[PDB]
């Protein structure tokens, strides 16, 4: 950790995690069955995550 | 260099996070 | 016993000083030579990008591709040096690139198989046991992570250790069971180093995280013991309170709490105690080249030392003017590099198991 | 001896020891090396067991692979049984009157297909040169007759690798 | 407790006593080992003979050790002080690998001329307080 | 004529490969005067279990 | 490195026969004794690979 | 049959004793003794590895490698394995484009991996033929089987229904099939037209299970062959089995020349399927129980399969040889069978239902 | 040596047991040979 | 061990000196070890009292020399 890319090298993946931490998606497949709602989001670019659980408020429901 | 070495190469036991 | 690097196109053999290193804590082993040449002459086989190969003697220790070339002259020296690493090392500083970041149900060798095909780096397997194979209920990527960040990520969660090959493969790394090798203070010794310091051993290593609820299992899970996961283990050298908590990588269950606490509890006992000795020979007893990976018998016992079976870590080789011949070899105990499945020396099927554990050349009912 | 000289010659060379062929060191040489000898000649008789036709200790297994045991081969003799193992292990060929008169002389008899004689299918085996003794050979047993006496060899066999369409009609000649 | 090594007609050979061989557990059978089993020359040194070939043993890439002596240099000399000089140097370097380990304590060995014609050494250990007594015998002719 | 001149071809690669397998295998490291010692494991050759 | 000068040589050795009977290669569009024995040989070549 | 180590310390003392007269190797605590003992070690070793290059001379008791070489050397050729394949019915949500490799898991563990890229526009499920990895017999499944989704895709359900499962999952041949099918080549050695020739072709075609030939048949200038499949229920031909088999015979290829062979073309061969003739026998069993019906059904079942062949008689002993073979029960006398059934080449005997 | 015992411990350990298990033979269920056996194995669990 | 000659002694009329012995002596026991004599001597301590039973009455009948079936 004396050079300057090695100082970069050893402190990216914590800004990297930073960074990724919250995120946006958009979402093209709803999954009703389970007893939390099942997401297919499609993340940045390239990346997509299935079965991403939904938290809605208690006393409110709706289906995007 | 000891340290600025073992970064270049890898490190099965990661040092922060 | 030269040292030939088979560049593209050509042999190059003689050398003015050589450095070479391996071990089993990281993912590539690097090398530095010096070359001394009239000035004006052409240097484009040793350039960075090409394909090389050491080989001692008849026997290749790296393969990959160059990295640096140093030249320097002032009035009254001139120095030109070259370096270079593992084909391994190309994941390291590369960023792994998938169609879908995420693998529902897959092991950690077969994520490695997928991640590791667009370079080139074939993934060796050699751990035979049952719980090290366990497949994940899910892993994603991190996007712009790199091949070393995401394997180092699912082998510490599996509790094994990724190494890299002597002919550049990744290599899911063994610990060896037969003691090989001797060395003594009276005979075979030049130099050595113990230090044996206790700032970082703890007690209890307890590791707390969250359970599994995505999907299939969120029709069954509670909501308390979605939070509520718990994992321990315990050391007896440091008689001492000296607690530690960790926090978790992933999505835990008990079995997995429990073996991450192991994996940590097992690196900090081969990272306190060290072993480093100078002997005198590249080669071995019987003689092959020093590598890591080797259970050698240690009798230091005129400086009253009361180890007597260690684990080679890291193996350094130099051809300095000054030096000679000399290998720099460290030494770990062996506890440090095992999976939590096996253990340092209830039915038909733990039995059964045992034998196979204990005989590992056989093969397994599987 | 071979052995003998070969294991003087491992030995060390100087003044003190006597290699001449009358010394204690010879004389126990030759006891030491004869062990190897015997197991050399083991493993040199195994080339000749490799071949069926010559093997002794493997007649049993090349017997059994094969199937042999059956009319062709005869009683006890054990020539009589490597040959017929010998001559099953490498026997594919026609159904050719030329053919079959080669394969009945190749087992030591003599015999000539004729045409027929009341219809086309029924060819004549004329059988010449009738002999029923077989000879005992030094490695038969000890206890065997010096003439063993054995009838209808060559019938059965070529009836049972005659054509399957076709039906011989034997006859004997002298 | 190996066998031993008996002279006759100057040329040592195993023997026999009663059932099996006579037996030696002394240093003796060592010392007419070391003293007298040609040993690989040097790069540099002149053979006696005119060939090319230097004695030694299959075995001494396998012993550790070179097995005996190189008192075979000496096979034809004339008589002068330098051949004295160097069968005492050979034999002193052939036999310092017992004073290199605790068996003996000390070696004094000479040479000389005696009658006409003779190469004498004579070579004096020192035992030490445990060893046990050596065997005993003289060369013998027959026939 | 062109079938031909390829398999002569891949031959002569397949000798030359051949060539490189038989001389690694021929020789061995131990090039050392040494003394033999009651090792236990890998009696002949090989590599220790494990 | 004469060990790693035959693979390179072979290739283009390879690459130049085959450019070589793609060159002299002349369609036959009949369907006569010419065109049989053409389908003979090369269904020969097969046979033997 | 190599000697015993105690044997060969026997032989070496012997060997000592002679060279040396007056000597007694044997006696305890000797330079002799341990000079034997050693010698008779190594011998003993020597002599083991005579013995492993024997064994190998013959490829019924040859090892693995040697006995691949042998069959390689002798002609027999091996038979790849398959892979399955099928309709997956996969069901999206919107227009997207499944690539071409993308792969779904059976909860086994299997991977089938589509092979060309699939271009959707609608909400709705599409059929895609997809094609197995595995290779094996492994590789087909039952007829409505689910499939998860390795890795997700960009609007595709990850599960996949197929309401018709995949087929033609095979496996590669074993060793042991490979040296059973050289022993019966060297056993009945190839002619052109012999019994033996014409029982192998009737065999070697597929699902064929035995054969028989029968020659002179109906004069001096036919033959005759009746074959039986035992894979298949019924377990006796069809017309489309014996016109194929008659095929077969008339012309086929040899693979390892690529000649075609067959039969001489003077001779009638007409092949033809055998008649069912059964018989049922009265056996008296004293522990009455579903376990011994289905032993003493099963052993008579093997009895016939085994003993049993077209124009042969068989004893009533076998039935008590076959009944006799299982453990449980305690009495085992047959009352039907008690006299010697025969039957002519056109029927076939086989095992009627037992009247307990 | 003394640092070599426990490997040849091991090999002769893992020997043994594949000696035994391609020397062993299958037999008919109900036959007083399978009986014998059955006792046999019984007596040596019981004296582990 | 086998085919070991032994000699004869005092002559013997119609005796020639001569023994082969085709199969060895068996037999040549020394004296009894620590441990043998302690599991022995434990074996005497730990045995139970056997009162007639229609099993040990079994076991006594088929102790004796030559018998090899018993009933009860």
């Amino acid at each position: 950790r004396v050079n300057d890319s090695a100082l970069n090298r050893l402190l990216t993946p914590l800004m990297r995690r930073v960074r990724l931490m919250l995120a946006r998606a958009v979402v093209n497949v709803i999954n009703d069955g389970r007893k939390v709602q099942n997401l297919q989001v499609g993340l940045l670019d390239d990346e997509e995550s299935d079965e991403v659980e939904r938290l809605q408020n208690y006393g409110h429901f709706s289906v995007p | 260099d000891g340290m600025g070495l073992n970064i270049y190469a890898g490190d099965n036991y990661i040092t922060g996070w | 016993n030269t040292v030939t690097l088979r560049a593209d196109g050509r042999l190059f053999t003689g050398w003015t000083s050589v450095s070479v290193t391996r071990s089993i804590e990281s993912v590539a082993g690097y090398f530095e030579l010096g070359v001394n040449v009239p000035p004006g002459t052409d240097l484009s086989g040793l350039a960075p990008g090409k394909k090389f190969t050491l080989e001692i003697g008849g026997q290749i220790v790296c393969t990959g591709y160059i990295d640096s070339r140093r030249r320097q002259m002032t009035a009254d020296s001139m120095k030109i040096t070259v370096a270079g690493r593992d084909k391994t090392a190309d994941l390291i500083d590369c960023a792994a690139v998938y169609s879908g970041g995420q693998w529902k149900n897959r092991t950690l060798e077969q994520i490695a198989r997928d991640l590791c095909a667009p370079y080139g780096v074939t993934v060796r397997w050699e751990l035979s046991d049952k719980e090290s194979s366990a497949a994940f209920p899910g892993f994603t990527l991190d996007h712009s992570e790199t091949v070393y960040e995401a394997l180092v990520r699912a082998s510490r969660a599996r509790g094994v250790l990724m190494t890299s090959n002597a002919a550049g493969e990744l290599v899911f790394s063994r610990a060896a069971s037969t003691a090989t090798d001797e060395l003594v203070l009276g005979e075979n010794l030049l130099t050595l180093d113990f230090e044996e310091d206790f700032r970082d051993r703890f007690s209890e290593y307890t590791v707390k995280g969250y359970a599994r609820a995505n999907g299939a299992e969120g029709d069954d899970i509670d909501a308390k013991s979605i939070v509520s996961r718990k994992g321990t283990a315990t050391d007896s050298d440091v008689t001492r309170y000296r607690p530690m908590i960790i926090i978790a990588d992933s999505k835990i269950t008990a079995k997995d709490a429990q073996a991450r606490a192991l994996r940590e509890q097992r690196r900090r006992l081969a990272k306190s105690i060290t072993f480093e000795a100078e002997i005198d020979g590249w080669t071995r007893k019987d003689g092959q080249l020093w590598m890591p990976n080797l259970l050698v018998t240690i009798d230091a016992s005129k400086y009253a030392i009361k180890t007597t079976e260690l684990l080679v870590s890291k193996v350094t080789l130099i051809l300095n003017d000054q030096d000679g011949l000399k290998t720099r070899v460290s030494l770990a105990p062996r506890e440090g590099f095992l999976v939590p499945v096996e253990s340092d020396r209830g039915g038909i099927d733990a039995l059964v198991e045992d034998y196979y554990r204990r005989h590992p050349e056989k093969t397994p009912p599987w | 001896t071979p052995w003998q000289t070969a294991f003087l010659q491992l030995l060390p060379s100087g003044l003190a020891w006597n290699k001449s062929p009358d010394s204690k060191l010879s004389a126990l040489a030759q006891a030491i090396s004869d062990v190897i000898a015997t197991a050399a000649d083991d493993a040199r008789q195994m080339l000749r067991e490799r071949f069926p036709s010559t093997s002794r200790w493997y007649l049993g297994e090349w017997e059994s692979f094969l199937g042999l045991p059956d009319c062709t081969s005869e009683n006890g003799t054990l020539s009589e049984r490597q040959r017929a193992a010998a001559n099953k292990m490498r026997m594919t060929g026609n159904l050719s009157r030329r053919f079959y008169e080669w394969l009945a002389a190749q087992y030591g008899f003599t015999v000539r297909l004729t045409d027929s004689t009341e219809g086309q299918w029924v060819t004549q085996v004329n059988i010449y040169g009738i002999k029923n003794y077989r000879n005992a050979t030094v490695l038969d047993n000890v206890l065997t007759p010096l003439r063993v006496y054995e009838s209808g060899a060559l019938e059965c066999l070529l009836e049972k690798y005659k054509p399957a369409h076709q039906i011989y009609k034997f006859v004997y000649h002298d | 407790t190996d066998l031993a090594i008996i002279w006759t007609n100057g040329r040592g050979d195993i023997a026999q006593d009663g059932i099996d061989m006579l037996t030696d557990d002394s240093l003796t059978t060592d010392v007419t080992i070391s003293l007298f089993t040609d040993r690989r020359a040097l790069d540099s040194d002149t053979l006696p003979d005119g060939s090319d070939d230097r004695r030694g043993w299959w075995g001494d890439s396998y012993r550790d050790r070179p097995i005996g002596s190189r008192l075979w240099l000496l096979s034809r000399e004339k008589a002068t002080p330098d051949t004295l000089e160097r069968a005492r140097g050979y034999a002193e370097e052939a036999l310092e690998w017992l004073k290199t380990a605790g068996r003996v304590s000390a070696i004094n060995v000479r040479a000389e001329q005696l009658h006409q014609g003779w190469l004498y050494l004579y070579i004096a250990l020192t035992l030490p307080d445990g060893s046990v007594i050596p065997y005993e015998f003289k060369a013998a002719f027959n026939g | 004529y062109v079938m031909l001149a390829a398999a002569q071809t891949y031959r002569a690669e397949a000798a030359s490969q051949a060539l490189t397998a038989a001389l690694d295998f021929s020789r061995r490291m131990d090039n050392a005067a040494r003394a033999p010692v009651l090792d236990a494991p890998s009696t002949t050759t090989g590599t220790a279990s494990g | 490195d004469t060990s790693a000068a035959v693979p390179a040589q072979a290739v283009a050795v390879t690459g130049s026969l085959g450019d070589t009977l793609s060159s002299v290669w002349q369609t036959v569009k009949d369907g006569t004794a010419a065109a049989t024995a053409v389908m003979e040989a090369v269904t020969g070549v097969i046979d033997d690979i | 049959s190599p000697p015993t180590l105690s044997s060969l310390i026997a032989r070496t003392e012997q060997n000592i004793e002679q060279r040396l007269p007056g000597s007694w190797p044997q006696a305890r605590e000797k330079t002799l003794s341990a000079i034997a003992y050693a010698q008779a070690g190594l011998a003993a070793g020597c002599h083991e590895h005579i013995s492993w290059v024997g064994r190998q001379i013959i490829p019924s008791t040859a090892d693995e490698d040697e006995l691949l070489e042998h069959c390689r050397f002798w002609g027999v050729r091996r038979k790849q394995a398959t892979a399955a394949s099928g309709p997956l019915t996969v069901t999206t949500s919107a227009a997207t484009t499944i690539p071409a490799g993308t792969r779904w898991q059976r909860a086994d563990g299997v991977v089938y991996s589509l092979a060309d890229t699939i271009v959707i526009d609608r909400a709705g499920t599409t059929e895609i033929t997809v094609t197995a990895l595995a290779a094996g017999e492994a590789g087909n499944t039952g007829e409505n089987t689910l499939l998860t989704l390795i890795t997700p895709v960009a609007c595709v359900v990850s599960d996949a229904i197929t309401v018709k499962g995949f087929s033609g999952g095979a496996d590669i041949e074993s060793a042991a099939e490979l040296l059973s099918r050289l022993e019966y080549r060297v056993q009945y050695p190839p002619f052109g037209g012999n019994q033996f020739d014409y029982v192998r072709w009737a065999r070697e075609v597929s699902g064929v299970t035995r054969a028989w030939c029968f020659p002179t048949w109906k004069g001096g200038g036919t033959v005759g062959v009746t074959f039986v499949m035992d894979n298949r229920s019924n377990i006796f031909p069809q017309p489309a089995d014996v016109e194929r088999v008659a095929d077969y015979i008339a012309g086929h290829t040899d693979p390892i020349t690529g000649l075609i062979v067959g039969q001489p073309d003077g001779v009638n061969v007409t092949v033809f399927a055998p008649k069912a003739k059964p018989v049922n026998p009265r056996i008296y069993i004293s522990p009455k129980t579903a376990e011994l019906k289905q032993a003493i059904t099963n052993a008579i079942n093997t009895m016939f399969f085994n003993e049993v062949m077209p124009g042969g008689a068989l004893a009533p002993s076998r039935i008590i040889r076959a009944v006799a073979g299982v453990t449980g029960l305690d009495d085992f006398e047959v009352r039907f069978p008690t006299e010697i059934q025969r039957s002519e080449n056109t029927e076939l005997l086989t095992a009627g239902t037992i009247e307990w």
